RNA sequence: UUGUUAGGACCUAAACUCAAUAACGAAAGUAAUUCUAGUCAUUUAUAAUACACGACAGCUAAGACCCAAACUGGGAUUAGAUACCCCACUAUGCUUAGCCAUAAACCUAAAUAAUUAAUUAACAAAACUAUUUGCCAGAGAACUACUAGCCAUAGCUUAAAACUCAAAGGAC
């Protein structure tokens, strides 16, 4: 499902369109801005270890929130539970990874 | 300059001489060592006998003669019988592959023989008599 | 029984290490293939046994063989953790 | 898959191979 | 997914065959870093503007035109 | 067709071995044969000890005799060869030169074999 | 439209294929110096194509080879002729620790 | 052409071919030069004839 | 090199009888075998023969084997050290390779996947 | 038997048309490249072509049912010969026994 | 504005062709006990180990030589529907660049 | 009797390594060497009441016989042991003709031409379209009864019903 976005193989290495990356992009910050503007929760969500601690410093930053330790089964499927009645789920996540 | 593994090469010369003896003089030791009885005889290199033994003519007897410790004692016998005789360096050809193959070579050297070479003659037939059925337990 | 004598799969002993000659000896019968030729001719096996035995044998190779590549594969990244804490 | 339909073919051929011996 | 070949790969590929990669260091850290390989294949564009039309013949050129340079050059077999 | 022999002949003299070899050649003529050329590889101790015609053999001349005779003679020729009396092994091949090295442009990897089974999680 | 994209071709930089030790070369029954060089020194054994290295093809005309020679008097069978145990070694293995 | 040629080749192999007349002569220059087919390989797939 | 796997299973594209039956499917588990317990091999066993040789000769008198009594002990006492020198350490260090729990959770790290993801 | 066989002084189909043109050509030479020192199947490519010069009106063309037709009838009868010496060789009688039945389906589409 | 496709056909990347025995430039920026990681100017880094000659050199923001050998480890495996990958790349440390 | 024999004879039987190979053949099957003979073009699928083949075992006549080995005899085990283990030995495995025509003869997947998205009953070796023939229609009774054909005579192919049950069966 990601030969689309990929300009093609060097030598063995996929090379990704970056037209269509610049296409994306835009569109994919865009919807995050109005979702920021409109005082929306949003979520930084990464498991990879070498940039666990940038992606929460970048958190704490702008204000959201950072999820990037181990993931509980059941964290938005059964918010109420884990969190406590009246949890305010995220209204946006951003998978870094 | 380094010791060769493999038997020197016959109808050549070597400087190879063990008690004044080159290699095919030597004497040899053929052990049988089979699953249930390992037999030893000694000859001279011109196929003339000199010792005999086996764990059977020892005295062990039954599941006794097919023990490590008796094919021991049977080449202990064979090199008393062969030092006796005059003989002090053989070729120990080894056929079979029972539980005595190691033990008769060890017995012979702790009978005051030196061996000089082992050789490996079990039989192994290319293709040759059909075996008899698997045993079923 | 037409070859020369002590030609063939004869070890000469070296400063008197019989032992060492001998397990010399072994291990070259044993890489050869002689010793499992020897302990399998003892008694017969039937041709579709035999069969069953070379397929099993060839796949349990090729799996053995394949597991030390990812093994070996994946034997240096087993080093200390450079990440600690996050 | 199991043999019990061949034990049953298996009983039914060796009981009539020794009728038809009888 | 397209195999991405250029046509500067053909002379690059007969120089890494010929002379392998410079001896100088690749830096791959500076965005408009020049290296040896990139220097042939530039020379080599350039004669064949002129309209040599021998692969042998520019190939062999572009090797003197880079000794005049004083670029070292070694034709390694090994 | 153009068959190469193989002829382990007795060891003797040269003049007895000689007079082998024109015996022998003259054989492969009189079976409708066209020898092409005649080599020797020198007397040689053999691999194993070869019994013909009663006697035990160790030691014996290497020859080959490149030659054409039709498809029939081959069988002939062989027969007689057998009985002669300082023949220890004769051995009639087709020409090895006949044969070519096939061209090749080294081993082809081929990958591990993949679809073996469906992606069905287990 | 755009003269940087891309060109098709065949790879510049594609790897020659490996040959075998025997490779493109006259295997025959008479050069006993060269099949010698594929059987063992004690038992006299063909070895396999993962210890001589040789191709499927090679593999298959030294062991027709091998066979040829044994059955018309040039070689012997139970062991490696003493002269060839001095020949370069082309076989992976050691039957020494 | 090639087939000409080839039967022009064997043509002139003939010439050097054993016939009767020549059988003994061919016979004794034979055992005076033995030939050897035997050569080696390395690991690096070179000849090493001796 | 890995044998062959091509043409050898029972499949629709194979043209020819099989080669290769397997019990179970060729896929790379994510774990390895526990290695089977290995066992030692008896230490002292020359000298024991020899201090119990020279008892036979002398009716099991321990006054004629003094000197053969004491390498007995020798061989035991250095081999008691060794024992214990060797479990305490080596056994604990595993230096030399990893153990078949310590290869599997390396295994599960970049574990084999023989389903689309 | 069959009105026509290969002498045996005559030269395979390789060079049937290649030696006439040389000048002079030695006797060996000749018996080299003759049927005579030639596999049978040498001589089966002789006995094919001359039948389809005598038959076939385009004998270049080997794609015809008459000339498909031909190659099945040399065939047949080299079977024939092989199972009077072969007598118990069952993968030949089956050779020959489908080469019939081959041109008997031939045979039929051209009628 | 430069293409994406211009970009690519002059990046120093395209330039070095195949990767494998090649030469390069890389940069210490993490280092685990006697494990350097090292930045070459590719998508995966490389880890090497700490020579014993001029250990003390090589500290973070150090600027070495390499010799690559592949930009990323992978292979598939027997019954693997996808190529493994340790997210990695293979280099041999030649030692440090003449600052020069 | 046994061990050794670089002693003699025999040429019975079977083909180590190569083979971690995957070729040939319609299937059955086929791998010691050499030589002779030899596989090949019908567009393709589709055939019986015809023709030709068909592992192993078995039958007929004459030979072979190293080894193996139903049966049989002897030894042991057991409460018994018409077995599993030990020893001896035959039919038989081999050759020359003829017969028999059966296998879990199953790679349990007919052959041919595609397709890999619009696509998980389970398991196995992913799904699926078209073409043509064959075959199947709850289980048991039944590789049975009767009929016809066959070198087959305690045989093979062909193949029911009465009667019984409310299940049998496959995968998990
Ligand atoms: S790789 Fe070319 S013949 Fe072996
Ligand atoms: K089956
Ligand atoms: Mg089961
Ligand atoms: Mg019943
Ligand atoms: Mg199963
Ligand atoms: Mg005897
Ligand atoms: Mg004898
Ligand atoms: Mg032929
Ligand atoms: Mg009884
Ligand atoms: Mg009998
Ligand atoms: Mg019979
Ligand atoms: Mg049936
Ligand atoms: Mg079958
Ligand atoms: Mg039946
Ligand atoms: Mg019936
Ligand atoms: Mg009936």
């Amino acid at each position: 499902f990601m030969e689309p976005y990929i300009f093609g193989n060097r030598l063995g290495q996929d090379i990704i369109d970056l037209d269509q990356t610049a296409l994306n992009l835009q569109l994919a910050l865009n919807f995050t801005a109005h979702v920021a503007y409109r005082k929306g929760i949003i979520l930084f969500v990464s498991r990879n270890r070498q940039f666990s601690h940038l992606i929460e410093t970048t958190a704490q930053a702008c204000g959201e929130y950072a999820h990037t330790r181990y993931f509980k089964g059941g964290l938005l499927t059964n918010a109420q539970l884990l969190f406590g009645p009246s949890v305010r789920l995220p209204d946006l996540i951003i998978f870094l990874h | 300059s380094r010791f060769s593994l493999y038997p020197p090469v016959p109808g050549q010369e070597s400087s190879l001489q063990w008690a004044g003896m080159k290699f095919e003089d030597v004497p040899i030791a053929h052990i049988k060592a089979t699953y249930n009885n390992t037999q030893i005889q000694v000859v001279s290199a011109t196929n003339a006998s000199l010792a005999r033994a086996s764990c059977g003519t020892e005295g062990f007897r039954n599941a006794k003669k097919g023990t490590g410790i008796a094919a021991q004692t049977a080449g202990i016998a064979a090199a008393a019988k062969a030092t006796g005789k005059g003989v002090t360096h053989i070729r120990v050809v080894v056929k079979g592959m029972g539980p005595g193959r190691w033990s008769a070579i060890k017995g012979l050297t702790m009978g005051g023989l030196e061996v000089i070479s082992i050789t490996d003659n079990t039989p192994v037939p290319h293709x040759g008599c059909r075996p008899r059925k698997a045993r079923r337990l | 029984a037409k070859h020369l004598k002590f030609i063939a799969r004869t070890v000469m002993v070296q400063e008197g290490n019989v032992e060492g000659a001998y397990r010399t000896l072994n291990r070259i019968l044993t890489t050869d293939g002689l010793t499992e030729v020897i302990s399998r001719r003892r008694y017969y096996e039937k041709p579709c046994r035999r069969r069953q035995r070379e397929s099993y044998e060839t796949c349990r190779r090729i799996y053995n063989m394949e597991m030390a590549r990812k093994i070996n594969f994946l034997m240096r990244k087993n080093r200390a953790d450079p990440w600690l804490g996050c | 898959k199991n043999v019990l339909k061949i034990r049953r073919r298996k009983m039914n051929h060796h009981k009539y191979r020794k009728l038809v011996k009888r | 997914i397209q195999d991405i070949f250029y046509q500067e790969d053909q002379i690059r590929a007969k120089f890494f065959a010929t002379y392998g990669s410079g001896q100088k260091a690749f830096d791959l850290f500076n965005p408009n870093f020049k290296s040896t390989c990139q220097r042939f294949v530039e020379k080599y564009t350039e004669l064949q503007n002129l309209g040599e039309t021998d692969e042998e013949k520019l190939f062999v050129e572009t090797g003197k035109a880079l000794l005049a340079e004083g670029i070292i050059l070694r034709r390694v077999r090994e | 067709p153009r068959y190469e022999l193989a002829l382990i002949l007795k060891a003797m003299r040269r003049p007895e071995t000689a007079a082998a070899l024109k015996r022998t050649i003259e054989s492969l003529m009189d079976r409708g044969a066209i020898v092409r050329n005649l080599e020797s590889l020198g007397e040689r101790a053999l691999p194993y000890r070869i019994s013909s015609h009663s006697q035990q053999h160790s030691r014996g001349g290497y020859f080959l005799v490149d030659f054409y005779a039709p498809t029939s003679a081959v069988e002939n020729i062989l027969e007689h060869l057998a009985r002669d009396i300082d023949v220890v092994r004769p051995n009639i091949v087709k020409h090895p030169l006949t044969q070519e090295v096939k061209e090749c442009d080294g081993i082809v990897p081929v990958p591990l074999e993949e679809k073996l089974y469906s992606t069905k999680r287990r | 439209s755009n003269e940087d994209l891309p060109v098709p071709m065949e790879n510049p930089y594609k790897e020659p294929l490996k040959k075998c030790v025997l490779c493109e070369k006259r295997v025959d029954y008479k050069n006993v110096q060269l099949l010698s060089q594929f059987i063992s020194p004690f038992t006299g054994c063909i070895y396999g194509r993962h210890i001589t290295g040789l191709c499927g093809k090679k593999q298959r005309e030294i062991t027709k080879a091998i066979k040829r020679a044994q059955k018309m008097g040039f070689m012997p069978v139970t062991y490696k002729d003493p002269a060839y145990l001095k020949d370069p070694r082309v076989c992976n293995i050691r039957y020494r620790e | 052409q090639l087939k000409e040629q080839e039967v022009l080749k064997l043509q002139e192999e003939a010439k050097n071919f054993i016939t009767r007349e020549n059988l003994e002569a061919r016979i004794e220059e034979a055992l005076d030069s033995p030939k050897s087919y035997n050569w080696a390989v390395t690991k690096e797939g070179q000849v090493v004839r001796n | 090199a890995t044998p062959s796997l091509r043409g050898r299973l029972a499949r629709f594209a194979n043209p020819g009888k099989p080669i290769l039956k397997p019990n179970k499917p060729l896929i790379l588990a994510n774990r390895v075998g526990n290695r089977r317990r290995e066992k030692g091999e008896a230490t002292c066993i020359t000298e024991m023969s020899m201090m119990m040789a020279c008892w036979k000769q002398n009716e099991f008198r321990d006054e004629a084997c003094r000197k053969e009594i004491q390498d007995f002990f020798d061989c035991s006492s250095r081999a008691q050290e060794a024992r214990k020198m060797r479990s305490i350490q080596e056994s604990l260090g595993q230096s030399e390779s990893l153990s078949p729990h310590k290869m599997t959770k390396l295994l599960q790290r970049f574990p084999n996947k023989s389903h689309l993801i | 038997k069959q009105d026509d066989e290969p002498p045996s002084s005559a030269f395979i189909k390789e060079y049937k048309d290649i030696i006439p043109n040389i000048e002079k050509v030695d006797d060996v030479v000749k018996r080299i490249l003759s049927l005579e020192m030639a596999s049978r199947k040498e001589k089966l490519k002789i006995k094919q072509e001359q039948l389809m010069n005598k038959i076939v009106e385009n004998p270049e063309d080997s794609r015809t049912l008459e000339a498909q037709i031909i190659a099945l009838t040399v065939r047949i009868r080299n079977y024939e010969e092989h199972m009077q010496k072969h007598r118990k060789d069952k993968a030949h009688k089956r050779h020959l026994l489908m080469s019939i039945d081959r041109r008997k389906k031939l045979l039929k589409i051209l009628r | 504005v430069e293409s994406f496709a211009s970009m690519l056909r002059h990046s120093p990347l395209t330039q070095l062709g195949p990767a494998k025995d090649k030469l390069v430039i890389g940069r210490i920026f993490h280092i685990v006990e006697d494990d350097l990681y090292i930045d070459f100017g590719g998508k995966f880094h490389c880890v090497c180990k700490r020579p014993d000659v001029d250990g003390e050199k090589y500290q973070r923001g150090t600027r070495v030589r390499l010799r690559l050998l592949d930009l990323e480890l992978t292979s598939r495996f027997l019954g693997g529907t996808t190529d493994t990958t340790i997210l990695e790349a293979d280099a041999v440390l030649l030692g440090l660049q003449e600052i020069r």
